[PDB]
């Protein structure tokens, strides 16, 4: 500001002119040249990474059915835990632009029915997924599945 | 030596799928401009309905015109002067494309004709009625008129005297012909008519002109077992439209079918051509079977009164896919064949043929005999030749373009003198006309550049006081282009082209001032000022100014401000030239030339007068001498340097006193800068013989406005225009138009030197 108002006034009163560059060059090239001399001489990566960094209790892979190589992918899950029994596969669908959103779980009510243990698992599952917050990931849901199975097994015996 | 110049291909254009084959077209204009279309079928139909415009000097950048056509484009034609393009396809839609703002990278159309549902099979422009004849025997006649002789055909549809009328004629798939004429304004007159009462399939058609203003149309059904009909057409504009009068001409029948040995072969006709447009006395036919083909020629010479006979027929040919005709107008007289045979001069005796292999043949015109065979190591679908026939362009069944070098010798060794005579005779043809010479530069060897330049220099002289007046710019430009190929003389080009500028800036100033009172009658102001300046050899500038009638050199004090940049450039050039004495330099040629120094000498007295009239327009010298007249100091040294060369053949060397006094000059006058205009970017200086070059799309393996001396920033803001040949860059829309030298700006709207 101070000591430089005339330059600001000159620049503002000169701007958006077709010959501004020519004027500036012709008025300021020679002294600068003389004083100093010459001038200077499919599947998104996030899903692949999160699958790579999951606990070896899970071996999730692509669904043999449904579409592929798109923004929305489908995965089928299997649980291999020595301390827990076998449960339905609990497949998932991943929408496009997975970060900053949440995946959804495809419920299969008839699969979990006809057994008190399996429907106890299912009601604990519904409770936990209602307890999960927004913007959650798939690893959190898988861990919730494992913990719900463990809690149901503990409650049974 | 038949050779390959360079192959151009485009990435991602290939790898098409589910694409049926479609015929293509190609067109070569007077300037080195190529207009074509290529089969792409890449994720859009319109890529197969675009017009590709290519410039041979810069093959890498291509222009695409998105034509609004609904079907496959059939034919493309250029005008007599390559300023407009005619395009037609199926379902009518004949369009006339015009150049936009005189830019070759922008096209727009506002004129067209349409017939609904009928594909067009033939299309042509109307004739202007001027042609020339070239005699190789008189190549040393030392007379431009003696070499290239006028033939005097007659023009078609002459109105209001000897000025022809422009338009086009088209023939559809059926027996239907349409004629369109263009008024001097934007008005267009269109008409349609039926050929004859016999309405049938017309698969092939051709159009030719005859002396007297008549059109010959040839129609072929294509069954090889039916006659080829010929009709005569006259066009007359009876006060409101163009009426067409048609009548029948004798027909012919195909050969190679009465041989009674094996006639089942060759069951279809595939090509019907006229041997040369405006030459309707020779017709070429080409029939083909699934495996082999036959090509024949017929004529209508006088022995019924008129009959068609057989001239030649080849032994056996493969499938024919492309045929191309010469464009050079050979005289074809009996006395010229012997002198064109003893000397290896074959620029107009060749017909180019392509087959379904990688083989391209050059066959003799009068008798169908093969003389040149080329193998590519695929087949060629569309191809064209040049006006000088030094090269041919070809499009294969892929995304590749090829340019092939055709030599007049065709492998036969020759001496230097015959080659020089051939090259100069070919260059004089482009000298008389407005055609370019890129294909001629494709063949000039670096070794014999100096001989060509000097011999062309004496060819320029000893003309009848009128050809020299209108060929100065062309004689300068041709040798400026020639001198850049030889590394021995590569440094002299800046001595030529810059010199050209010195005329222009001097030509617009002597005509810019109009005296308000005449003095010294029967003498132009430029001539009187030049003779006054060359009559007085006074050392300083104040004595000379007295006797030039300073009261007359008065302008409107508005164009004077616009001239400031030119005067500053003149002063900077004077300072640089004077400071170049103490030095093979880009400014060496002006030291030994007297006329240029003299003209630059009187160029400054007038600006001294103007500066004393108005001090703001004077060039801004940065001299470290406030009490010394810098421009008078420059004038003294310029006069001293001028007298040493104004003698008729001086052959003198400057004395040491001049050398030291110009040595002391930079201690007082700073040298700001200079810019060299001939930026080396052409492919002529980069190509090598028997070294094919493969270049891709968009690869192309201190910015100043060269027209008006205006400096731009580090990165320019507004878009500009670039010259093709010289390579100069200039602003597109000039900033000052209400107050500018209209005598200087109007000289570059169409073309640059
Ligand atoms: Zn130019």
């Amino acid at each position: 500001q101070y000591l430089c108002q005339p330059l600001l006034d000159a620049v503002l009163a000169n701007i958006r002119s077709p010959v501004f560059n020519h004027s500036l060059y012709r008025t300021f090239v020679p002294a600068m040249t003389a004083i100093h001399g010459p001038p200077i001489t499919s599947i998104p990566s996030v899903l692949q990474g999160e699958v790579a960094r999951l606990d070896p209790k899970f071996l999730v892979n692509l669904d043999p059915s449904h579409c592929s190589n798109n923004g929305t992918v489908h995965l089928i899950c299997k649980l291999d835990d020595k301390d827990l029994p076998s449960v339905p596969p609990l497949e998932l669908s991943v929408p496009a632009d997975y970060p900053a959103q949440s995946p959804l779980w495809i419920d299969r009510q008839w699969q979990y029915d006809a057994n008190p243990f399996l429907q106890s698992v299912h009601r604990c599952m519904t409770s936990r997924l209602l307890q999960l917050p927004d913007k959650h990931s798939v690893t959190a849901l898988l861990n919730t599945w494992a913990q719900s199975v463990h809690q149901a097994c503990l409650s049974a015996a | 030596m038949m050779d390959l110049a360079y192959v151009c291909e485009w990435e991602k254009w290939s790898k098409s799928t589910h694409c049926p084959s479609v015929p293509l077209a190609c067109a070569w204009s007077c300037r080195n401009l190529i207009a074509f279309t290529m089969d792409l079928r890449s994720d859009d139909q319109d890529l197969t309905r675009m017009i590709h415009i290519l410039d041979t000097e810069h093959p890498w950048d291509l222009h695409s015109i998105p034509s609004e056509h609904h079907e496959a484009i059939t034919c493309l034609e250029w005008d007599q002067s390559g300023s407009r393009l005619l395009s037609a396809d199926a379902d009518g839609q004949i369009k006339c494309w015009s150049m936009a703002d005189h830019l070759a990278n922008s096209w727009e159309s506002s004129v067209g004709s349409l017939v609904e549902g009928d594909p067009i099979v033939a299309l042509s422009w109307l004739h202007n009625g001027v042609k020339l004849a070239l005699h190789v025997e008189k190549s040393g006649a030392s007379s431009f008129g003696e070499k290239f002789s006028r033939v005097k055909f007659s023009p078609s549809l002459t109105l209001f005297g000897g000025k022809p009328m422009e338009g086009w004629i088209a023939v559809t798939v059926s027996g239907l012909v349409t004629v369109s004429l263009l008024k001097p304004s934007g008005q267009v007159l269109t008409s349609t008519e039926s050929l004859c009462r016999l309405r049938g399939r017309v698969a092939l058609a051709d159009i030719a002109f005859t002396g007297g203003g008549n059109i010959v149309v040839a129609t072929a059904d294509g069954s090889s077992a039916s006659p080829v009909q010929f009709y005569k057409v006259c066009v007359s504009v009876v006060s409101e439209k163009c009426r067409i009068d048609t009548e029948i001409l004798p027909s012919l029948f195909m050969r190679c079918t009465t041989d009674l040995n094996r006639k089942d072969k060759f069951p279809a006709i595939t090509h019907l051509k006229f041997l040369a447009r405006d030459m309707s006395e020779q017709v070429l036919l080409c029939a083909s079977s699934q495996t082999s083909s036959i090509v024949e020629c017929w004529s209508l010479r006088k022995e019924t009164i008129l009959k068609w006979r057989i001239l030649s027929a080849t032994n056996d040919l493969d499938r024919v896919s492309a045929v191309a005709l010469p464009k050079l107008p050979i005289s074809l007289t009996n006395t010229d064949l012997k002198v064109a045979s003893d000397t290896q001069f074959y620029p107009g005796l060749g017909l180019a043929l392509a087959f379904h292999d990688g083989s391209v043949h050059i066959v003799h015109r009068l008798s169908l005999q093969t003389m040149a065979v080329f193998y590519s190591s695929v087949h060629l679908k569309a191809m064209q030749l040049s006006w000088t026939s030094l090269a041919l362009v070809g499009i294969d069944s892929h995304g590749k373009l090829s340019v092939l070098r055709l030599s007049p010798s065709m492998g036969h060794p020759l001496e230097v003198g015959l080659a020089l005579r051939h090259l100069l005779f070919l260059l004089e043809y482009c000298m008389v006309t407005g055609y370019d010479w890129w294909d001629i530069l494709l063949h000039v060897q670096p070794s014999m550049v100096q001989s060509l330049v000097e011999k062309l220099h004496e060819e320029y002289t000893r003309q009848t006081a009128a050809l020299q007046q209108v060929l100065s710019t062309r004689i300068l430009a041709m040798k400026a282009s020639l001198c850049k190929l030889s590394p021995c003389t590569v440094t002299r080009v800046c001595d030529y082209h810059t010199k050209l500028f010195l005329i222009a800036i001097s030509s617009t100033l002597k005509s810019l001032l109009r005296p308000h009172f005449l003095n010294t009658p029967d003498k132009s102001p430029g001539d009187r000022l030049t003779e006054i300046c060359t009559k007085i050899t006074d050392v300083d500038i104040d004595k000379v100014m007295i006797n030039l009638k300073t009261e007359e050199f008065v302008l409107d004090m508005n164009t004077l401000q616009a001239l400031q940049q030119l005067l500053q450039w003149v002063g900077d050039f004077v300072l640089y030239l004077l400071a170049s004495l103490p030095n093979l330099r880009p400014g060496h040629s002006f030291l030994r030339d007297g006329t240029s120094l003299g003209m630059l000498r009187e160029l400054m007295v007038v600006i001294r007068i103007w500066g004393l009239l108005k001090p703001s327009c004077l060039p801004v010298y940065t001299a470290t001498s406030d009490t010394q007249d810098s421009m008078s100091l420059l004038f003294r040294l310029l006069t001293k340097l001028w007298i040493c060369c104004r003698d008729e053949g001086p052959a003198s060397e400057p004395d040491e006193a001049l050398v030291d006094e110009c040595c002391l000059l930079p201690s007082q006058l700073l040298i700001p800068s200079l810019d060299w205009l001939p930026a080396s970017d052409g492919l002529v200086s980069r190509l090598q013989p028997k070294q094919p070059l493969r270049l891709q799309f968009g690869r192309a393996p201190p910015k100043i406005d060269h027209l008006r001396r205006l400096h731009l920033g580090a990165c320019p803001t507004e878009e500009c225009k670039a010259c093709t040949r010289c390579g100069c860059v200039t602003m597109l829309k000039s900033p000052n138009r209400t107050t500018a030298v209209k005598q200087w700006e109007q000289r570059w709207i169409k073309n640059c030197l």
